[PDB]
C-alpha cells in the first residue's frame, strides 16, 4: 500500500533469488564473530584463560525479557503481618 | 560498526578476470573516507591494485 | 679461592634481602600468541592465459 512500491514500468521487475530476515541475520553475525576467533586461536599457539565461545538462542532471551515485564513487585492482602507479640510470665500484671 | 577485509583461501581457484572486475565494482559499491568507512585500509589497497 | 658468594650464613631477618629484581608479568585476562608462521600465508596471482 506504500507509494514507494508502485511500479509503472517493467525496468525494476526481476526474479526473486532468496529471502532473509532479522533473527537469522543476528544469529549469523554471532556465529561469524565466534568462528573467526576460534579458528585463529586454533591455528596458532596461545597462552590465555580458557573460554568456550558458544552462541546462544537470541529469541528465547527476548521472550524471557518480554515475560519479565509481567511481574509484580507488590502484593494485595487483607490484614497486615503481626509486628508485636507478648510473653506471659508467672506475673498477673506484667508481660 | 562493521568493516570488511579480504579472505584468502589456497583451495579457491578462479579466473583472474573475476578479481579485475571486482576491482571496478568495489569502488562503486563502498565508501572509504570522509565521515565513515565500510572498508579497512588493506582492503582498499587490494581494491586499488585490482 | 673463588670470588663468587655461593654459601653464606645469614640471620632469619636477612632472608628476604635478595628481593632486588624488577619483574614484569602480563595479565591473565590478556593473551600472548606467536604469529611467526603467519608471515608465509599468501596466495599467488595467475596471469591471464590465451
Amino acid at each position: 500500500q506504500r507509494p514507494e512500491r508502485i511500479k509503472t514500468t517493467p525496468y525494476l521487475e526481476g526474479d526473486v533469488l532468496s529471502s532473509d530476515s532479522g533473527p537469522l541475520l543476528s544469529v549469523f553475525a554471532l556465529q561469524e564473530i565466534m568462528q573467526k576467533v576460534r579458528q585463529v586461536q586454533a591455528d596458532y599457539m596461545t597462552a590465555t584463560r580458557e573460554v568456550d565461545f558458544t552462541v546462544p538462542d537470541v529469541q528465547k532471551i527476548l521472550d524471557d525479557i518480554k515475560a519479565l515485564a509481567a511481574e509484580q513487585v507488590y502484593k494485595i492482602v487483607k490484614v497486615p503481618s503481626i509486628s508485636f507479640r507478648h510473653i506471659v510470665m508467672q506475673s498477673r500484671d506484667r508481660v | 560498526q562493521i568493516i570488511l577485509d579480504l579472505k584468502i583461501d589456497p583451495g579457491e581457484r578462479m579466473d583472474p578476470a573475476v578479481r579485475m572486475v571486482a576491482g571496478v565494482v568495489g569502488h562503486l559499491l563502498f565508501t572509504a573516507g570522509g565521515r565513515f568507512t565500510n572498508l579497512t585500509q588493506n582492503m582498499a589497497r587490494q581494491l586499488d591494485i585490482a | 679461592f673463588i670470588n663468587k658468594r655461593i654459601v653464606e650464613r645469614v640471620r632469619v631477618g636477612q632472608i628476604l634481602a635478595v628481593l632486588n629484581r624488577r619483574f614484569v608479568a602480563y595479565k591473565g585476562k590478556m593473551r600472548i600468541m606467536d604469529i611467526t608462521q603467519s608471515l608465509k600465508m599468501g596466495t599467488k596471482l595467475a596471469a591471464p592465459t590465451v
